[PDB]
């Protein structure tokens, strides 16, 4: 889990998959934003503010209750996942995300707007899991409906 | 000294032979992060040497 | 047969060469002997006592224990 | 230099012992700041006598 | 009272190899104290291990409460009292907004400074905004640059810097604390709360001091000996005796040690071979012969 | 080496140490309150005590080397043309936007050192600061109009230390830059040190805080590094003091003490243990000896002497470098803290104890 | 090698002693043959045919490649007396030397050297002391004639002492120029604010003193006069060139039309900007920054001199000499930008002089304060190099007679005294640093020695009879005038060198006596070394 203060344990877990950063939207073609006068300082503060909120309220309108992420996210929208009852893990690879999505029947939703509740995944459990005197962890997600996909764990 | 690839103008990437690069800022001066090496190339936040970030101090991608 | 390059070392093989061509016996002992006297010698040193009176102090202890061994010598047939 | 701790730093000793000395003139001059060369003298002289 | 003894008698078999078996008392004692202040977490990080040059190694210690090597601002106050403790992971050093393509274009120099002002001002806008709070102290994670660690002195707030994840995580276990990112919501954000918070004076650095903490669920131990090999094997000693005696927290079954496990299942395996027909005795055999030699080494 | 000037620097020392903590308070002493500085050239004899505060940059200013009733600012950003955070650029399409900026550049400054100068500071410490400009040439000649003394590159480490001497607070916005941050100073000048530098002190200051600088001056650069080592070494006897009140006599009379007592002790412990603290004690016989040695006299019957002595009843007898033998120690003022004793035999014996464990060696 | 492990050399009691005298005496015996009125300079080659003719001890052991450490601290403590006191360089290496081998000698007799450090610094004190109270000469007493004999004293030895007469007389003059007082009224002499100019050609008695200051510069451009009258000497900090803008300042054109407005203004604000400082009637303008072609064009047409690339201490001394003020910019505190008259330095003349084919400027004359400047003509560069040497250390000396009042006996005369007075004081003083002191009373003698050796003459009768002289001033009350008694190198016999106008200052002494103890302390002091092999 991103945060370490998240709970290490969530049960009837309703996971979001998501392919988008929880970062400030960035266009792909080379860009310029002129920033002319103090008001448009203090519109773009704004805009950054308003968008990390209405990224985590969109999370949060699904009903889900775990994010998972594959590009990672910043200080400002970890806090508020955790602020906001939500564990996330980052930096999930892709092969990863894929197989959480077929395992938990969730769909993979590129950005926020696009994310319903018909898109949520479902898990019995999805936990953290040590390995003693090691301070590695590592994630399990099981219990899942119709799982068509297994993992082998040795 | 091996890579010394001057960042984002705020950072230095600096790492040798040592094994573990160190993340430095112009201004303070401190070391901000040593990540447990020859190239420090950055985003085309986070740079790859394995890739690392800024806002979690871990590898994130590992190839 | 040892093949020594330091000169003390040869001075010991000459040394327990001496005791074999007198005696006959004794080989191992002479040899032990001046080692033990030299490990004291060094402490002694380090104390800070000039080596000949060192030496002359050995000179005195040998002679009163050969005349120590004269007195409890006991005779065979 | 008459200080210990700086006579012990600035020649590079290579035996493993001699380094030890090293670091315990380093600490009595962390803990008291004198002493530094009475300390190693100290630890040579119970070591000559651990020898007998 | 019996899972305490039995706590003590671990760490004492564990202790009895290493060096520390000089003061294996004291020594037990001590991480046994460490590893019950964890309240059943089997965080090991959150034990923290310093080494200070100088000093007998009986004079190695657990602090009561926990100790930071990092430094406090210029301005700010030294020493606090009921302090109420406030962790963040925020920038404080000029935070540009995450906008990477936005960009300055103005006509006059003028703009250029009022954009400079207005930089200005959303700083002391965000310490006004950590500042409301209600805190004491403020531990960031990341760097604070002059101008915040300039508010928080005229604020009479302590703004320890640079405080890594692990040292923000252990003020956060030691604490009650919540690691914090942003601070629109006052109220949901829980404060960490200690009795006194100091500089203090270990051999010739000088560390802050977190006495009287809340919940404690993090240790500092303080290892002070006569060279640099003599800290380095204490603290694999302490890390080897910790990492047992969180072990058997996790699971209470033990077993005698001294040679007797090694007989009783060599007996075991012994006995089996007996009732073996074939080679496989023979290999049954070696393999008691081989659990009868650990602790021949260990007479030997 | 400074044994000679002993009669300067001890005092010296003292009164350093005395200075920076509170004698009915203080259990232990930040070292890093006395700074030391190496100025080159003079003879040890030149060495001084500053009250206030010592600084090696130079003052940017030309003819105004000397203040009195200063009133010392930190600046803490750039007094150049103005420079957002962000990537910032000036886009000019008009020749009068050309003389345009170059006006509100100059009025930009001007405000700046005025503002400064309202103040009524007439001494100014710069931050030292890259990736921009600190002191423009516009700044400085603004500030030299109005007669402020200019000091740039100040380093970020000595913040701290200069905060902590002359009483300043750190200012980092312009906003905020008031009266009540100044420190007061009786003089502030820039003294020169007869063709071999210049520093720049400032002395006597409203509020003293706890921090003192000792000027070091040798004739070459070894005798310095080791009249800096002396005087850290006296710093930290005195320190050892602080920490545990409790004073022993010198002149190898502890050790003489210790090994009779040791042999005493040795002599009741009968089984194989009683060789091994014999062996202890002739081994802390080893000091005294090396003492009586360097002097020049006879170690054997020297350290017989004080021994016979030291069992007779009185301890504190031991070697007398001056009379050339065994005396009453004390009557040479030879005293040593106990802390220091205390803490040799107890690292020594550590470090023995630790050697004596090990019995192999693995190359890597 | 051996149980110690340590990967280097060791030397350990007498060896190391033995070394570290031996660098020191090689140092000393390096510059002995370059002391006293008759002794000879030295050629130092650099390695690729650059050639050094010096006299100066200074000069010699800084060029020198030095490797032994204890010869490095003699070399370093030649330097420490150049810069601190500027005169006895030589002097202060020799002594130094002798008290070592002496203190050395001592040493290997089973003196310790705790005893012999001790002497030496009593020695060293009461020496300083007996010299403060009964060898020194008031400068009132004489007048401006003791300022040219102390000048003509530092000449001697050098390739200007035969030419002492007029150097004495130009010496004196220029450090009387450069006079200048502070607060607390103490007057203060600022050598090096004499500009030193080297040019070969004429003989030696042919060189300037300049009653203003000479500029190592010539004009931008050709069409400038070369010399105006009355001049109104204008001083920048600033280069006079085309406007650019600096880097966070961009033009971007949108509209075509504004092009060749902006270009022009490109131009227009350094047009401006000459326009308002010529328009104050200055006539010569002096900066350290560069100057194009289309400003120097301004100059030739306004009639005026510009100088570029000017050296910033040359302008601070034509701005402290002319009362100009130095203007990194123009800005005033309204805003605007403008340039009166009273930053204007004035001057009686200003002249581009020829000086064999090469040209300089003359700026005579400055008014509200008096300056000086000397050219050195020689045959050739190496002359005029040790002549700008040898006119330092004379200026070096003036400064220091000048400002403490107080002058002793040069020839050798303070060293008898000091050692009669000091062997002669030794039997007071402990057992063994009875003979620390003897010997450094002894060490004190190797100056007369010295010179009249390299006079080719007998040393041991004529120190014989310096000592006897000085000996019957110290034990008879009424021969007292006999402390003056000197050596006469001309002919070899003792001579009252106070009334023969052999000074020098009593700094020169006192340093020399202090920094060369607490060297010979220093080196005496060591008693093992341990050389560690290099990484490589
Ligand atoms: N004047 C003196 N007379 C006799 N003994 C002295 C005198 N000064 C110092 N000592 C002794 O010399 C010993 C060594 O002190 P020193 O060399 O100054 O530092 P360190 O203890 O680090 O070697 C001390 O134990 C002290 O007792
Ligand atoms: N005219 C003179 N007659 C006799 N002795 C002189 C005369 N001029 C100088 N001396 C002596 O010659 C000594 C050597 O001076 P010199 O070597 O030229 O100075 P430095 O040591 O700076 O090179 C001086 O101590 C001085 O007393
Ligand atoms: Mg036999
Ligand atoms: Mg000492
Ligand atoms: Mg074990
Ligand atoms: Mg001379």
């Amino acid at each position: 889990f991103s945060h370490p203060q998240m709970p290490k344990k969530v049960e009837d877990a309703k996971i979001a998959i998501l392919t988008c950063p929880f970062e400030p939207p960035k266009p792909k073609t080379k860009h310029k934003l002129d920033v002319t006068s103090v008001e448009d300082y203090k519109a773009l503060q704004k805009y950054e503010k308003e968008k990390f909120e209405e990224m985590i309220q969109q999370i949060k309108e699904t009903g889900a209750n775990l994010a998972i992420c594959q590009w990672g996210f910043d200080d400002e929208a970890n806090h508020l996942l955790l602020q906001n009852n939500l564990p996330a893990v980052r930096w999930v690879g892709g092969p990863e995300i894929e197989l959480i999505a077929i395992a938990t029947g969730g769909r993979i939703v590129p950005r926020f707007s696009e994310l319903t509740a018909e898109k949520l995944g479902f898990a019995g459990l999805v936990q953290e899991i040590s390995f003693g005197t090691t301070k590695d962890k590592m994630l399990v997600i099981e219990q899942c409906k119709n799982s068509r996909a297994v993992t082998i764990f040795i | 000294l091996s890579a010394c690839s001057f960042t984002s103008d705020m950072q230095i990437l600096t790492a040798s032979g040592d094994g573990t690069c160190a993340l430095w800022d112009v201004e303070s001066g401190q070391l901000l992060q040593s990540f447990h090496v020859l190239c420090l190339d950055l985003a085309p936040n986070t740079f790859v040497s394995m890739v690392w970030d800024m806002r979690s101090g871990q590898c994130v991608q590992a190839f | 047969m040892m093949d020594v390059d330091h000169q003390i070392a040869k001075l010991m093989v000459e040394l327990s060469k001496s005791q074999d061509d007198e005696i006959g016996d004794g080989t191992t002992g002479v040899v032990v002997l001046a080692g033990a006297l030299l490990e004291e010698a060094e402490q002694l040193l380090d104390r800070g006592i000039h080596p000949i009176r060192i030496a002359d102090g050995y000179e005195q202890a040998a002679r009163v224990a050969i005349e120590h061994l004269d007195k409890i010598s006991d005779s065979v047939l | 230099t008459n200080d210990g701790a700086t006579i012990l730093k600035q020649m590079q000793v290579l035996h493993p012992a001699a380094r030890m000395l090293v670091e315990l003139s380093k600490a009595q001059d962390i803990e008291a700041g004198d002493g530094t060369t009475s300390v190693v003298i100290i630890a040579g002289s119970l070591l000559d006598s651990c020898t007998k | 009272v019996k899972f305490r003894q039995d706590l003590m008698n671990i760490a004492g078999t564990t202790l009895s190899s290493k060096l520390l078996t000089h003061h294996k008392d004291h020594f037990t004692k001590l991480a046994v104290e460490a590893v019950l202040r964890l309240k059943g977490s089997g965080n090991l990080e959150a034990i923290h291990i310093i080494k200070k040059l100088g000093g007998s190694l009986a004079d190695s210690y657990l602090d009561e409460g926990f100790l930071l090597d990092k430094k406090i601002g210029v301005n700010q106050p030294k020493r606090i009292e009921n302090a109420k403790i406030l962790i963040a992971n925020t920038g404080m050093d000029t935070d540009k907004i995450k906008i990477f393509g936005s960009r300055v274009r103005v006509d006059s120099t003028a703009k250029v400074a009022e954009i400079e002002h207005a930089e200005k001002e959303k700083m002391k806008e965000k310490v006004e905004r950590i500042l409301k709070h209600g805190i004491n102290c403020f531990i960031n994670r990341q760097l604070i640059y002059n101008y915040p660690e300039q508010l928080f002195g005229a604020a009479g707030v302590m703004a320890i810097e640079h405080a890594d994840f692990a040292g923000v995580e252990r003020l956060a276990l030691v604490t009650g604390g919540e690691i914090a990112s942003t601070f629109d919501h006052p109220e949901l954000v829980k404060l960490g709360s200690c009795k006194l918070i100091e500089e203090v004076m270990i051999g010739e650095d000088k560390l802050i001091h977190f006495s009287g903490v809340a919940l404690g669920e993090a240790c500092t131990i303080v290892l002070r000996g006569a060279t640099q090999q003599i800290l380095d094997e204490a603290e694999r000693s302490l890390h080897d005796a910790l990492c047992v005696l969180a072990q058997t927290v996790k699971d209470s079954r033990t077993v005698y040690g001294g040679g007797c496990s090694e007989m009783l299942m060599a007996h075991a395996v012994t006995q089996l071979a007996n009732r073996t027909p074939g080679k496989e005795a023979v290999a049954m055999e070696s393999y008691a012969k081989a659990l009868r030699m650990l602790p021949t080494i260990i007479a030997d | 080496v400074v044994s000679q000037y002993s009669s300067l620097l001890s005092p010296m020392s003292v009164n350093a140490v005395m200075k920076v903590i509170d004698p009915a308070t203080a259990t232990s002493v930040d070292l890093r309150d006395i700074k030391i500085v190496k100025k080159l050239g003079g003879t040890i004899d030149d060495c001084e005590l500053v009250e206030g505060l010592v600084l090696t940059q130079k003052v940017s200013n030309s003819g105004i080397t000397r203040v009195e009733k200063a009133k010392i600012g930190l600046i803490q950003f750039c007094l150049s043309a103005p420079k957002t955070d962000m990537d910032n650029q000036i886009v000019v399409s008009d020749y009068a936007q050309m003389d345009r900026v170059l006006r509100e550049e100059r009025a930009y400054i001007l405000n700046l050192v005025k503002q400064i100068k309202k103040t009524g500071c007439n001494v100014l410490l710069i931050q030292k600061s890259i990736l921009r400009d600190a002191l423009s040439d516009l700044a400085l000649h603004f500030l030299n109009k109005m007669k402020i003394m200019v000091i740039k590159d100040i380093e970020r480490e000595d913040i701290e230390f200069i905060c902590k001497t002359i009483g300043t607070k750190p200012v980092a916005h312009i906003d905020q830059f008031t009266a009540d941050m100044l420190g007061s100073a009786e003089l502030a000048e820039e003294v020169n040190l007869n063709g071999s530098g210049k520093l720049l002190k400032i002395t006597g200051c409203a509020s003293p805080g706890k921090t003192v600088t000792i000027v070091v001056r040798g004739s070459n650069k070894l005798v310095i590094e080791e009249a800096e080592r002396s005087i850290h070494d006296a710093l930290c006897v005195i320190r050892c003091l602080v920490k545990k009140r409790a004073l022993i006599a010198g002149g190898g009379a502890p050790e003489i003490e210790l090994a009779l007592r040791l042999t005493e002790y040795s002599r009741t412990l009968s089984g194989m243990e009683s060789y091994c603290v014999r062996a202890f004690a002739d081994a802390m016989e080893v000091i005294p000896s090396t003492l009586a040695e360097n002097a020049g006299l006879n170690p054997i019957s020297t350290v017989t002497e004080l021994r016979n002595r030291h069992a007779q009843g009185e301890k504190t007898a031991g070697i007398n470098v001056r009379k050339g033998g065994i005396s009453n120690i004390l009557e040479e003022l030879v005293v040593q803290p106990l802390l220091v004793s205390v803490s040799a035999l107890t690292l020594a014996t550590e470090t023995v104890r630790s050697i004596l464990k090990i019995d192999d060696v693995v190359n890597t | 090698e051996g149980p110690l492990s340590v990967f280097g050399d060791r030397s350990t009691g007498e060896t190391i002693r033995s070394q570290n005298v031996m660098a020191a005496a090689s140092i000393a015996n390096i510059v002995k043959s370059s002391l006293g009125p008759v002794g000879l300079d030295k050629m130092l080659v650099d390695d690729i045919g650059d050639v050094t003719i010096t006299n100066d001890g200074a000069t010699i052991l800084k060029l020198l490649e030095v490797e032994h450490p204890a010869a490095k601290v003699l070399c370093e403590l030649a330097d420490l007396q150049d810069k601190e006191v500027g005169d006895g360089t030589t002097s202060v290496v020799i002594i130094a030397a002798e008290l070592l081998k002496n203190a050395d000698e001592l040493v290997k007799q089973k003196i310790h050297p705790t005893s012999v450090i001790s002497g030496y610094r009593l020695a060293c004190k009461e020496a300083v002391r007996y010299i403060n109270e009964n060898l020194i000469v008031n400068t009132d007493e004489l007048g401006r004639d003791c300022l040219i004999n102390a000048a003509k004293t530092s000449m001697s030895s050098k390739i200007i002492g035969i030419n002492g007469d007029f150097f004495a007389n130009m010496v004196v003059d220029a450090v009387l120029a450069i006079k200048y007082t502070d607060i607390r009224g103490q007057p203060r002499y600022p050598v090096n604010s004499v500009n030193i100019l080297k040019a070969h050609g004429r003989s030696q008695m042919e060189s300037m003193l300049i009653s203003g200051y000479a500029l190592n510069c010539v004009v931008g451009s050709q069409g400038m006069p070369k010399r105006i009258v009355n001049a109104k000497i204008a001083c920048l900090d600033f280069s006079l060139q085309k406007t650019k803008m600096k880097l966070g300042v961009q033009v971007v054109i949108t509209d075509p039309e504004k092009l060749d407005q902006i270009r022009q203004r490109e131009s227009d604000i350094t047009k401006e900007r000459i326009q308002k400082i010529l328009a104050t009637g200055a006539n010569v303008i002096l900066t350290t920054g560069g100057i194009d072609d289309m400003c120097l064009k301004y100059f030739v047409e306004a009639g005026a001199m510009a100088v570029r690339r000017v050296l910033k201490r040359d302008l601070k001394r034509i701005a402290k000499a002319s009362g100009a003020t130095i203007l990194s910019t123009l800005a005033n505190l309204e805003g605007e930008e403008t340039f009166e008259a009273a930053m204007l330095g004035q001057a009686e003349e200003v002249v581009q002089e020829r000086i064999c084919d090469d040209e300089l400027i003359l700026i005579k004359n400055t008014k509200a304060r008096t300056s000086a400047s000397i050219i050195l003509r020689g045959a050739n560069d190496f002359m005029c190099d040790e002549m700008e040497r040898s006119l330092h250390d004379a200026l070096c000396v003036v400064k220091r007679v000048l400002e403490s009042k107080s002058v002793v006996p040069g020839g050798g005369a303070v060293e008898a005294a000091l050692s009669i007075y000091l062997e002669n004081y030794a039997t007071s003083m402990g057992s063994r640093e009875q003979l620390a002191i003897a010997e450094f009373a002894r060490s004190l003698l190797v100056i007369p020695n010295t010179l009249a050796v390299n006079a080719a003459q007998d040393s041991t009768d004529l120190v014989a009879k310096l000592r006897a002289f000085h000996n019957e001033a110290q034990v008879n009350p009424e021969r007292k005038n006999l402390k003056w008694i000197g050596l006469d190198l001309s002919n070899g016999k003792p001579r009252d060198n106070k009334q023969a106008g052999v000074f020098e200052p009593t700094i020169v002494k006192v340093k020399s006596l202090k920094f060369a103890t607490e060297a010979a302390i220093t080196i005496l002091r060591i008693d093992d070394l341990i050389k560690l092999h290099p990484e490589s």
